[PDB]
Order: structure tokens, then C-alpha cells, then sequence
């Protein structure tokens, strides 16, 4: 039967790798959506709070 | 991509503000992965379980004793007959 | 044409961040300041006081 | 008769109101629009162009995309006037003064 008598093989494992890659895009999209809303604190980040009274600021913090 | 605060579907999880933790798993994963099915499990066995098949279980058998009747039954007609008056069969099939 | 606008935004958003930096920088420089001189104060007034 | 419309079919009451005495344009409730951004946005332009605040205050405009001006009040302007004219002279067109003027508007606007 499988020597000579089946094409579901082939087709679902063409399927399969067709559904990998909608399973990677899907999962790449979410993973940059995830990334612009911890971008949109950026604006919220102050990098001055981090001083110390009466101390300098530090490059290290991305002045 | 524009009210971030205001939907929380397409937001970060938890664990990602978190800030700590061969290949490792990703630091980064959205709510809305939580509307596929196969992000985090896997796709093994998805096309071969439609194959596992199980049989019916009737059976056809009934003893048929006609020595308790005397009597004829009655029989339903199944079909029309077309080898008698075929030609005309679309023609008087409406009437009775 | 597009170069032009792109340009224009993105010395105005480097703009607001120094500004941002600037005045942050200021403000609390300003508080700090506020709040040792209200640590002296407290200093001499618990210096002042009386009672046990 | 005025039965409940639900939270779901908010969306398309925004743009397919019911009718009223007093309706909208609902071909043009897509295209009515007033920016918040307008002067932020140019404020911002003008200082990365290299301005001070007194030459961007200077230079500062109301914006044009606005909702559009009703074709109206270009095209029944002397009947306008006219009803105008009639309701400040009538007292707001009490007991049916100023029904001429409003009734030759109103078959100038919809035909019939």
C-alpha cells in the first residue's frame, strides 16, 4: 500500500511545512508587536532618575 | 499598533517584564499567541490521528420461522417500473 | 521631498531629548537643594526643642 | 418601535444613524475631522527646521484638514441671506413668517 498505492503521505507532509511556516510568521508578528509596546515605554524612561543626589550622570544609561 | 495600554491581547506576558530568566527558550512572547493552537505545543501526531479507525459493531442475523404463519404480509413498492410503458413514464408519472 | 520631513522629525525628537535631559536634570537638582536645606532646618529646630 | 441597539452594533451606529428631524450627512461622516496633532506637529517641524518659539509661534496656522464647508451656503446664499434677513426682522420666524423663504429652500435642496 505505501510502495504503490498512497499520495496522503506526500500531501500532508506538504501541508505540515506549509503550516511551519504560517506557525513562524504568526509567531515572529506577535513577537514584534510584543517588542513596539515595551517600545512605547522608551518615552516613559528617564534615565536621570537613576542619578544620585549630588553625583554626576552616568553614559551608562544611555544619556 | 497604537493603543498600547488599551489592548492587552497584543501585549507582552508577564513574565517578560521580569527581566530574568543549548538553545534557550525566547524571552519575548505576546498574549495574542494564545489564539493559535500550535505555538507552544507541538504538531506531532496532527495529520495520523483521522486515521486511527475503529469498525462498526452490528449484526445482521434474525431466524426467519415462516411455520408460524399461515398468512401473507404486505410489501411496499420501492421504485416505479420503467420496463413497462417506459416511453411514456414523464408523462402519466404525475397522475395516480 | 520625503527625505526632507524625515530629517525635520527626527532633529525635532533628538531636540526634545536633550530638553527632556536638560530640565530633569534641573528639577531635581532643584529639589535636592530644597530638601537639605529642610534637613538643616529640622537639624536646628531639633536643636530647639525641649520637653522628655 | 425605537427597539435597543447593543454594544456590538455601536460601530455602524456612528455611521448609519437613524433617521431624525435634524439628520447628518452620512456620506460625509467619514470625512468630518479636526487634528490634535495639527500645531504639535508643526511646532515640531519648525524646531528641527531651526526656529525659536517666537518665529514658530509667527509662522503657526489653523489647520485645513478640517471637516468641509457646506455646499449650501455657496450655492443658496442670496436665499440664505433672505431667511436670515426675514427671521431678524420676524423674531425668529414665530407663527410661520419666514415659511416662504424656507420653503423655497427646502425645493431647492431636495427635489421633491
Amino acid at each position: 500500500r505505501l510502495t504503490f498505492f498512497d499520495t496522503e503521505s506526500v500531501a500532508l507532509q506538504s501541508r505540515l511545512r506549509y503550516a511551519e511556516k504560517q506557525k513562524l510568521f504568526h509567531q515572529e508578528l506577535d513577537r514584534e508587536l510584543a517588542a513596539g509596546h515595551i517600545a512605547s515605554l522608551v518615552a516613559e524612561y528617564d534615565p536621570v532618575a537613576t542619578r544620585l543626589p549630588f553625583q554626576p550622570m552616568q553614559d551608562r544609561y544611555r544619556v | 499598533p497604537f493603543m498600547w495600554r488599551q489592548r492587552a491581547y497584543c501585549a507582552p506576558v508577564p513574565s517578560a517584564f521580569a527581566s530574568q530568566q543549548g538553545v534557550r527558550k525566547p524571552l519575548l512572547r505576546s498574549n495574542s499567541e494564545s489564539l493559535s493552537v500550535f505555538s507552544q505545543i507541538p504538531d506531532g501526531l496532527l495529520g495520523h490521528t483521522t486515521s486511527v479507525t475503529m469498525g462498526n459493531s452490528d449484526i445482521f442475523f434474525l431466524p426467519k420461522p415462516s411455520n408460524l404463519l399461515k398468512i401473507a404480509l404486505p410489501a411496499f413498492v420501492f421504485m416505479p417500473n420503467l420496463t413497462i410503458f417506459t416511453r411514456a413514464f414523464p408523462f402519466y408519472a404525475h397522475t395516480s | 521631498n520625503a527625505f526632507s520631513s524625515f530629517d525635520a522629525c527626527r532633529t525635532g525628537l533628538l531636540k526634545q531629548q536633550s530638553a527632556a535631559v536638560e530640565n530633569s536634570l534641573v528639577r531635581q537638582n532643584m529639589a535636592d537643594v530644597r530638601a537639605k536645606a529642610l534637613f538643616e532646618r529640622r537639624a536646628v529646630l531639633l536643636d530647639l526643642v525641649e520637653g522628655k | 418601535a425605537a427597539s435597543t441597539i447593543p454594544i456590538s452594533q455601536w460601530p455602524s451606529l456612528l455611521y448609519a444613524p437613524p433617521s431624525s428631524p435634524a439628520n447628518p450627512a452620512v456620506e460625509a461622516l467619514p470625512e468630518m475631522q479636526f487634528d490634535d496633532l495639527h500645531y504639535p506637529r508643526q511646532m515640531l517641524l519648525c524646531r528641527g527646521a531651526g526656529y525659536s518659539l517666537e518665529q514658530c509661534n509667527r509662522m503657526a496656522q489653523p489647520d485645513a484638514r478640517v471637516t468641509p464647508e457646506n455646499p449650501a451656503e455657496k450655492l443658496l446664499k442670496e436665499e440664505a441671506v433672505a431667511a436670515i434677513a426675514c427671521l431678524s426682522q420676524r423674531e425668529g420666524g414665530k407663527d410661520e413668517q419666514c415659511r416662504y423663504y424656507i420653503e423655497r429652500m427646502y425645493k431647492l435642496a431636495n427635489k421633491e
